[PDB]
């Protein structure tokens, strides 16, 4: 696809289950794995429970290497660091 | 680098590799192969209850994978 200007750019990588990878975009290839440096993964989780409210979880990862396939969607974050 | 590359500079750190269904493999990364299935020595591995165990040496294959934290 048309990814090679995104390069070095902050971007949202939304995994098929909603998984939120944000990360600095840093190389890419044909199945669409990604490389993302200083990346984080959010979750944002909706309990059983109807009483509790959403929650969200946060992971500090680091330089992360993110399978194609599971790749869903993929916005803007913010200008490269 | 294109990804597989910097898979294959990672091949003697340590990385950790997390599963689709949820498991943590962490060790030495021996060997990528070009379909990104991975030779991992001296893992720690969490499995999906949380149970964390340790094993010599995993192959995990690349369509097994989430994603994958290397070194740097």
């Amino acid at each position: 696809s048309k990814m090679l200007q995104h390069i070095d750019y902050r971007m949202r990588c939304i995994l098929q289950d909603g998984r939120i990878f944000i990360g600095t975009f840093k190389a890419f290839d044909k199945h669409m794995n990604l490389i993302l440096c200083d990346c984080d993964e959010f979750r944002k989780i909706k309990p059983k429970n109807s009483k509790q409210a959403e929650r969200e979880e946060k992971r500090v990862l680091g330089l992360v290497l993110l399978r194609g396939e599971n790749l869903v969607s993929m916005t803007v974050e913010g200008p490269p660091p | 680098g294109v990804p597989i590359k910097v898979l294959h500079e990672a091949e003697g750190h340590i990385v950790t590799c997390e599963t689709n269904t949820g498991e943590v493999y962490r060790g030495k990364l021996i060997e990528a192969e070009d379909n990104m299935n991975c030779q991992m020595s001296n893992i720690t591995v969490t499995y999906r209850d949380g149970r964390v165990a340790q094993l010599e040496q995993v192959y995990i294959r690349g369509c097994k994978i989430r994603f994958l934290i290397l070194p740097d």
